[PDB]
Parts: C-alpha cells; sequence; structure tokens
C-alpha cells in the first residue's frame, strides 16, 4: 500500500520483490474463479500523494 | 447477498498498544470498544490510508 | 368458515355462482360487496377462474 | 400455478394519465408514472405505471392510446436513471428494474416515428450491505444476509 | 427545418439530410430536441460537462464533442434538479420555443 511494494532491481531485471498482501479467498458456491484480497497499488497512492 | 471483503490489517503489537495500518478498496467502518465497563467505541469510516493506533 | 355475499345469498365463497370470462360487469360487482372479509382470496382466485 | 397468480389484472385496464416531462413537454402519457420503490438493497427498484406488464403473453407491455389499448414486446421498452437501467419482469400494473442510483426516472418505448417518454423527479437510491459502502456489487466475497425485491409474483 | 422537421448538413461539399428523430445529444444523461431553426436547436439538457450531438447516416456514426458546461438553474430560493409535479407559478426566464 505504499512506495515500493514492487521492487525490480533494473527494468528489465526478471527478479522483482513483491510485499503486496496478497491473500486468497473462497470462491462462491457454483463458480469457477478465483478470488484474492490484497492492498492496493502504492505507486497510484504515491502519484495521489 | 454477496458482500466485498477489505483488506486484512496489518496489525503491529507494542506494550499496552496495537497499531492499524489500514488500505481500503472502498469506504470502509473500522468500529472498536474496549471490554470493560466504559467501552469507549469509536464509529468511524476510513476511506483512505490510514494508520491507527 | 365464511359465506360471501351477491343478494341476499350466503353462498359458498370458493364456488361463486358466476365467472369473469362469462359475467365481465357481475363479477365485479360481486366483489364489490365482499372488500371487507377475511375471506376475500378464496373468492377472488374462485371468481376470475371456474 | 403462474396462471392463477396472474388472472387478477384481466379484470383491468392500461389508462392514459398526466406525465410532466414528456418528450417535448407536458402531455398525456400512455407509461405515465405512480411510484418507484426503491427500499431493498443492490439497487432493484419497482416501479408502478400507468401500463400493464404480461397480458397471458410472455414479454410485452399492454398500454391505452387514446381509447384503443395497444401492445408492444418489452425488449422495446429502455429506462434509466442516470445510467441505463435492466428491466427483469413485470406483472399487471408493476415492474421490476435493476437501477443504479439517481435523482430521477425516465421510462420510454419507440412507436414507428413517434417516441413517448415519462420523467418524474423521483430519487432512485442504491443501498449496500454491511459495514463496506461499494456503488457496485462486487465479484466475490463473504456471504451476507439481505433484503431485496422478489422476482417472483407471488 | 429545410421540410418539417428535419436537419440539413453539408457532405464533403454536396448537401445531405436526415430527419431530425435520428440526430441524438446528450450533456450527462441523454437530451431531448424540441425544435430547431437554420442554424440554431433547441434542446431540453440535464447538466454536465460537454456535449455530444451524434446521429448514424449509414453505418457511419457521425459525433462532435464540445467541452461546453451546460447548467441547470432553478427558479425560486429552493434547488432542484427536475422541476416538480406541482407547487406555485413564479416568473422565469426560458428560450422561447418560436421563432420571432
Amino acid at each position: 500500500g505504499a512506495f515500493g511494494d514492487i521492487q525490480s532491481r533494473t527494468v528489465s531485471s526478471s527478479d522483482l520483490y513483491a510485499n503486496t498482501n496478497l491473500v486468497l479467498q473462497r470462491p462462491k458456491a457454483g463458480a469457477i474463479h478465483v478470488p484474492y484480497t490484497q492492498a492496493p497499488s502504492g505507486f497510484e497512492q504515491w502519484k495521489k500523494d | 447477498c454477496t458482500v466485498p471483503l477489505a483488506p486484512e490489517p496489518m496489525i503491529t503489537f507494542g506494550f499496552r498498544s496495537v497499531s492499524l495500518k489500514l488500505h481500503p478498496k472502498n469506504p470502509t467502518y473500522l468500529i472498536t470498544r474496549q471490554l470493560a465497563d466504559e467501552p469507549h467505541y469509536t464509529h468511524e469510516l476510513i476511506s483512505e490510508p490510514a494508520v491507527r493506533n | 368458515t365464511t359465506m360471501c355475499l351477491l343478494a341476499n345469498v350466503t353462498f359458498p365463497c370458493a364456488q361463486p355462482p358466476i365467472c369473469y370470462d362469462r359475467k365481465p360487469a357481475e363479477t365485479l360487482a360481486m366483489l364489490s360487496v365482499n372488500v371487507d372479509n377475511p375471506g376475500y382470496d378464496e373468492l377472488l382466485e374462485a371468481a376470475v377462474k371456474c | 400455478s403462474t396462471e392463477e397468480l396472474f388472472n387478477e389484472y384481466k379484470l383491468t385496464r392500461p389508462y392514459m394519465a398526466r406525465c410532466i416531462r414528456c418528450a417535448v413537454g407536458s402531455c398525456h402519457s400512455p407509461i405515465a408514472i405512480e411510484a418507484v420503490k426503491s427500499d431493498g438493497h443492490d439497487g432493484y427498484v419497482r416501479l408502478q405505471t400507468s401500463s400493464q406488464y404480461g397480458l397471458l403473453k410472455g414479454r410485452t407491455m399492454r398500454y391505452d392510446m387514446h381509447g384503443t389499448i395497444k401492445e408492444i414486446p418489452l425488449h422495446q421498452v429502455s429506462l434509466y436513471t442516470s445510467r441505463p437501467c435492466h428491466i427483469v419482469d413485470g406483472h399487471g400494473y408493476f415492474l421490476l428494474a435493476r437501477c443504479p442510483a439517481g435523482d430521477s426516472i425516465t421510462m420510454e418505448f419507440k412507436k414507428d416515428s413517434v417516441r413517448h417518454s415519462c420523467s418524474v423527479p423521483y430519487e432512485v437510491k442504491f443501498n449496500p450491505v454491511g459495514r463496506e459502502l461499494y456503488t457496485h456489487p462486487p465479484e466475490h466475497g463473504v456471504e451476507q444476509a439481505c433484503q431485496v425485491y422478489a422476482h417472483d409474483a407471488q
């Protein structure tokens, strides 16, 4: 939820650090999907600040 | 009815203290109260990222 | 048991003598008088259909 | 079993009433609106109009037009509060839509070259469930109890 | 208006026409054209930031959006967005429907 929740060492580094508070939830009865909950993007919140 | 589910708060513990980092997707009530004879409740609508100690 | 009215006739409410497909205005005037009634739904459902 | 429920609106007729905002000005409308009841949660409103729905015939509107009762299919009738709504079903004088919030409600259909409309200043409102104030209902989450308009005409 | 209710537009030098009930415009919610005379259209609109007048002659959609504010101005000391079904009549000033 803050700046640098995604950290890639260079622009094409192919190794990124992700700490985004991703949590998986239980799907609805009779539905094939992957539900999840996570804190919103901190680069957008940093652009808002 | 299906209702949404807010992100997990990030709880930091201290001596007789609880801090809470709260990143909401859409506006969300935080309702706290103490389990004593004076509850001192707190009904607040948090819409932005906010730290509550 | 509840008896409805059309005239001085306490007919069974589940079996009215008239139906809407054969009498257009007489059944409406039949339902006109039994409005204040616990047994109006039965007379209603039996009054449109036969 | 649906026809014994339905048969009571055979006793009735549509009528022409007064709408203050027609397609041009104030006129006498075939589809004038009596009330818009939106007290359930997820955006379902319940219109009561000057027209009838379902007369048996599946998805049709029945309306008075200067004396001569006419009909059109129900996919020809559109309505919108702020965004476009979605009609679910109709039964007699009543309609079950799914509208977002907005400060008016406008129903309109279109004949071959004549457009009919009725706008009334009635607040249509949206109601979330629980302690998160969404504007559109989500894709997933914990199940919760609510109170919505029933789809059937029971 | 040039014929009862039609609009007359240039198209690459040559002049065409369509009936007016296929022209639609909207500010934030849809509008309703009342009449038109010469270059000037009269409409009835809610408030918004812009206006998009559009029609569709062939399977080719014409549009134009300009960023001009449309505002809704109530009469009296009571501020509404859509005029009421009933009330009292006050002196107001609206654009006259005729063309004199």
